[PDB]
């Protein structure tokens, strides 16, 4: 890689476990980041920061001032713009030197599909059961490994779901406001999952880990795949 | 004797999950349970028994974000 | 508050446990960060966003390239500007109706003490032994709560230390004033960030929660373990 | 008798102060922290604390950066 990358991630090469060679399978890597709220903000500045090679960051909402508490990649000036445009500015301004692509609208049918297919890994930052089960259902089917998390109140949830869908998948497991260090804590941990596995670090997936900020708690519980599933089960 | 959301409390044995969630009265939608610290897969409920020392946890999905 | 910070701080105030009441201890409240780098950018955006009233940013250092791949709040745009007055600026950006105040410095004696009294609880978030033995001995004297975090590596550690010190200081654990500048992944260092800020929302607001615990993550085996501080008896700060 | 030294079985004389086993060990003191049982071992009590059968121990070092 050139010297301006060189310096630019020079704190994570130091690491044995990246290096120059895990930096490099980073900038070859395209994540899709679906939901830039108060989960996928905080994702993508980590992952641009960390040198992913593409982010796609799609949203088809547009910046609202009650979105300040938590969504931290935005600004006063950026209410009333459209989310992904907005990201991808702020973003660019950070790390110039990657592939920044904004997709603003819901991505569903055909168009989620052709995104998931391209993608390396993708990370769940929606709001909502029906897009997730539809995000998890796109998934499995092009074989490509997802980053999924939720939070509300004080509350976190967060899971890496990966092929062969060993501990099976989003649809095995599920067939008031929200504290923003809460929601920004599962997005950051988000990041962590996909550097880990776009870089070849061994770590655990198939575990849900559960997160309550208020008895600063967290458990971790092995996932199980449904014999009837219909999206994993054959 | 079993453990439920961390808290001991007595049950009945040769139960079903379905059983045992039946005579707590608790909502079974939005609900995932696990065992011993493993998922138990809601198809399986009507016919997993329940056993003696089990560590049972029960809550709820969170889709926002 | 006024309209204006009632929709902006909305999805907080929904919430039971902070509603009105709570929302507005936090908007009275003052925090001061030591350290604008990987732990304390994320703590200061969401300690703005979530309205702490009064922020207090010290830091002595200027932006430098190799800084953005963990500390989120700078860009390109922002190298070789000083980092308090370049977090100053960036968080008025989210939040122009709190008070942003810039300490171009290395926090230490009186200038240290005099920060340490005015805020309502500090966030350690330095990279060295000394400054911290520093930030801590001026905590117990001045009897204001203190959150305090690390990260290397993978690995991540935190511990909020509160008055009347029933589990001890940061002394009473390490007695040591020195280590016996490595790499870091992004986003283990900005977790044990955004759980500092998470620590101080719920101390301000008065939420009911832990303190004297010392928490350990490994980022690369993703697990967590909780250990229970303890005073030590011949400690030199804290032991009375 | 028998304990777990982070996370991993071991066995250890009885009758040891911790001061002893991380002499044994060839661990060193300066950086470390000390668990047993999760709970925090203030250094000052290494020399003369017992290490008794079955405890859990954990012996990790200083993280300062940030
Ligand atoms: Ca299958
Ligand atoms: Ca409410
Ligand atoms: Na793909
Ligand atoms: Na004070
Ligand atoms: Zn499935
Ligand atoms: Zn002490």
């Amino acid at each position: 890689m050139n010297d301006r990358d060189f310096m630019r991630y020079s704190r994570q090469i130091l690491l044995d476990d990246i290096a120059l060679d895990g930096q490099q399978k980073l900038l070859d890597s395209q994540v899709l980041i679906i939901g830039l709220g108060g989960l996928g903000t905080p994702a993508a500045l980590y992952l641009a920061g960390a040198g992913v090679g593409t982010l796609v960051l799609a949203d088809d909402d547009d910046v609202h001032l009650s979105n300040l508490q938590r969504q931290i990649l935005f600004t006063t000036e950026d209410i009333d713009r459209p989310k992904s445009q907005v990201s991808q500015q702020r973003l660019t301004q950070l790390n110039p030197d990657i592939q920044l692509t904004a997709l603003q609208q819901r991505l569903t049918g055909e168009a989620l599909k052709d995104a998931v297919a391209r993608a390396d890994v993708v990370l769940d930052c929606t709001d909502n059961m029906a897009t997730r089960q539809e995000i998890n259902a796109a998934c499995v089917a092009l074989n490509t490994p997802l980053i999924t998390a939720s939070a509300v109140g004080f509350g976190g949830q967060l899971m890496v779901l990966t092929p062969p869908w060993e501990q099976g998948c989003y649809r095995c497991l599920w067939p008031a406001g929200v504290v923003g260090p809460v929601v920004g804590v599962m997005g950051t941990l988000q990041a962590l999952e996909a550097i880990k596995l776009l870089s070849g670090i061994e770590t655990p997936a198939g575990e849900l880990r559960l997160f309550d900020g208020k008895s600063s708690q967290w458990r971790s519980l092995a996932l199980r795949r449904a014999s009837g599933c219909p999206v994993c089960g054959g | 004797q079993i453990l439920f959301n961390d808290q001991a409390m007595q049950c009945a044995a040769g139960q079903t999950v379905h059983e045992l969630l039946e005579q707590l009265d608790q909502r079974q939608a939005g609900a995932a349970l696990a065992i011993n610290q493993q998922i138990v897969p809601r198809e399986q409920w009507a016919q997993h028994i329940v056993q003696d020392g089990d560590q049972i946890l029960l809550f709820q999905v969170i889709a926002g974000g």
